[PDB]
């Protein structure tokens, strides 16, 4: 792997993760959410 | 395959001086940043023994090894030679499967 | 009865919702996940290159606790890995000053 | 939204304008269809690319945990790197969290922004050879061709060559 | 404003108006205000989830707890104390800051609420009416109460008015 | 721009117009450029504060401490960069999203004053103009320079012109 941490590798491209704090290697930004998705598109009508 | 060509074939050197054994890759061994070639020792009447890691880092080895290269072509430096140094040295690349090993170099 | 040219925006069918401050599950026609949330659940090698000390301590590594034979001559190493509470550590009780401070230098190594 | 636009007096997308995501609906007597404005899509595009690469960025300096070690007796110090570890995981899970939400705020409105300009492009060039249905369709007051179609499309609508046609018809009206 | 219509084009609000934020008439039955129930409801909504999404991410802020350090201890105590304020500085940026900007954006929304309504209006009458250009339409025709509400509640029949509204449009 | 004027319908800024950001004509007198006064310093006044604010909020940033430690300190030393550097990156942070942020909305401020004034000068002269739609309006009738005076000064005397607008819109 390229990114470690004490419960797991982490194989993503992803700019953030939620894996665990403590990690070694070229990783993703920890960070507490459950949840991190960005609007790109428009509102969609139903 | 990476073929792997070791040079010389036999190398006669005075005690406590230099053996300096080649090895050339038929292309690259050499990314991430690290060369991954690997240096291996046999005494005679015995299985073979790990010397040098990627390239350039002794694996309970004596510094009288010197692991050196880059890229296509490598070389393991003995100095000083001693006494028990007789055996055939063997490199092999890992950056590619399938394995493989140089045609060995004895040391007389 | 007349010709006409009419002014709209894209829909498609997805479900893919995202949040704002004044409004929250709102379905969108694009979105981007930037959130990673799986890994592997194991410890594995770091670009080609760790030292796993199993149930030995770094004490009882360094200092060669006879249980830890493993390690009388390990290689390079990419991270080390310890456990919480090994069982091999100090064989004959006793301390190792500035133990925490060791760690930190082996950290760097 | 903020502009009016999108769910507001054009009340609703089309499934059938697939190439792109703002565009224009014509009806004339060759016959109907869909079509994208290619340059306010990619005037979006590009927006909305370039705001989702800055995100990344501004990112790259962000804290990075280490681990680190103590014994029973560096309680406070260990503790003190724990608050400080935690404090800054916080500030940044913020920051990112935060900065999704107020950027996916001005994204939706940023669409919204760019069909009131799509609607306001065409209203400016027609004028009144056509008549404004209020619900992002105009209706012309004379012929429009394909080729006539193409040039409100692309900004080249020459008023003044209907301009008489047009107020004719508007009079018997 | 960012919107032309709160003390834009509309030059003052009513103290007239008091069931809600934005609304409406003045015809032969009698004239009176009412207010736009949807989009009161809409903004009551969307500023309810704003604020109450201001104190929802705050919830993992710092917090500050006492420690204590001894004559040779000064430089930790320091750091503890650089730490605690720079958490506490940087917190209450974030609260002042977040609190001016959807401050701004705030009254900037009612601003475009307001210039939807106008907008909702002006799209349904269309040459049944006159922009009087003052938030203001005079009508081509005869707007009763049950006329009246039809534009309140977007279901205005153009066309049912069409034809009385353009004799009078023409006569002028 | 967000609100379609700047680089929008107005294709282009002026380099004629010099005594401020927005502004406006020909008539029989001649032609020439005139900053609107007031759209003007509000724009300025509202920069102004926003530039000062944001040099405001900052001076509570973190400010870095020398200190110092021995080779069995490293501990206390790495928390202690950690933390040095852990503020600056985040005051970093701060310092450059502000600067983007408000930078964006700057730009869509100037393009909502062009668009209010642009609002304001057409909601005046309603149909005794044309939009040509390039940001000028085609009068339909003489308007003098102190008629022009009064458009830029919002006392535009609608139906003193009415008349002759109208007439001039018939024989059309
Ligand atoms: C967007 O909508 C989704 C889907 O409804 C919301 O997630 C859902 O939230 C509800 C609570 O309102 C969850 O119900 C919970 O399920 C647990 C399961 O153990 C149970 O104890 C209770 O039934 C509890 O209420 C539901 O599981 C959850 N669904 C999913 C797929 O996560 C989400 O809240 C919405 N987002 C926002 C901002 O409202």
């Amino acid at each position: 792997t390229k990114c470690q941490t004490p419960m797991g590798a982490i194989n993503s491209s992803m700019p953030f993760h939620n894996i665990h704090p403590l990690t070694i290697g070229e990783c993703p930004k920890y960070v507490k959410s459950n949840r991190l998705v960005l609007a790109t598109g428009l509102r969609n009508t139903p | 395959d990476i073929v792997l060509t070791q040079s010389p074939g036999s190398l006669t050197v005075s005690l406590g001086q230099r053996a300096t054994i080649s090895c050339r890759a038929s292309e690259s061994v050499d990314n991430f940043g690290k060369s991954f070639m690997h240096w291996y020792q046999q005494k005679p009447g015995q299985s073979p023994k790990l010397l040098i890691y990627r390239a350039s880092n002794r694996e309970g080895i004596p510094a009288r090894f010197n692991g050196s290269g880059s890229g296509t072509d490598f070389a393991l430096t003995i100095n000083p030679v001693e006494a028990d140094d007789v055996a055939t040295y063997f490199c092999q690349q890992s950056n590619e499967d399938p394995r493989t090993f140089g045609g060995g170099t004895k040391l007389e | 009865p007349g010709d006409q040219i009419c002014i709209g925006y894209h829909a498609n069918n997805s479900t893919e919702q995202v949040d704002t401050i004044m409004e929250k599950n709102v379905t969108v026609t694009h979105a981007q996940d930037i959130l990673e949330k799986t890994h592997n659940g194991k410890l594995c090698d770091l670009n080609g290159v760790p030292l796993i000390l199993r149930d030995c301590s770094v004490a009882g590594w360094l200092l060669g606790n006879p249980m830890c034979d493993e390690f009388i001559n390990v290689p390079e190493w990419s991270y080390i890995v310890e456990k919480a509470s090994p069982a091999n550590d100090l064989c004959y009780p006793g301390d190792f000053n500035d133990y925490e401070e060791l760690k930190h230098l082996l950290s760097r190594t | 939204g903020l502009f009016g636009a999108i769910a507001g007096f054009i009340e609703g997308g089309w499934q059938g304008m697939v190439d792109g995501w703002y565009g224009y609906h014509h009806s004339n007597e060759q016959g109907s269809g869909y079509a994208a404005d290619k340059e306010s899509t990619q005037k979006a595009i590009d927006g909305v690319t370039n705001k989702v690469n800055s995100i990344i960025d501004k990112m790259n300096t962000q804290f990075e945990a280490v681990g680190r070690e103590f014994n029973n007796l560096e309680r406070r110090i260990e503790n003190l790197n724990k608050q400080m570890e935690d404090g800054f995981l916080d500030v940044w899970t913020y920051n990112a969290e935060l900065l999704v939400l107020m950027e996916n705020e001005r994204t939706l409105d940023f669409h919204d922004s760019n069909v009131k300009n799509l609607y306001d492009k065409v209203r400016l060039q027609l004028r009144d050879n056509a008549k404004e249905l209020g619900n992002g369709c105009f209706e012309f007051y004379h012929k429009c061709d394909n080729e006539c179609m193409e040039s409100v499309k692309n900004g080249t609508y020459d008023y003044p060559q209907y301009s008489e046609e047009a107020r004719l018809n508007r009079e018997e009206i």
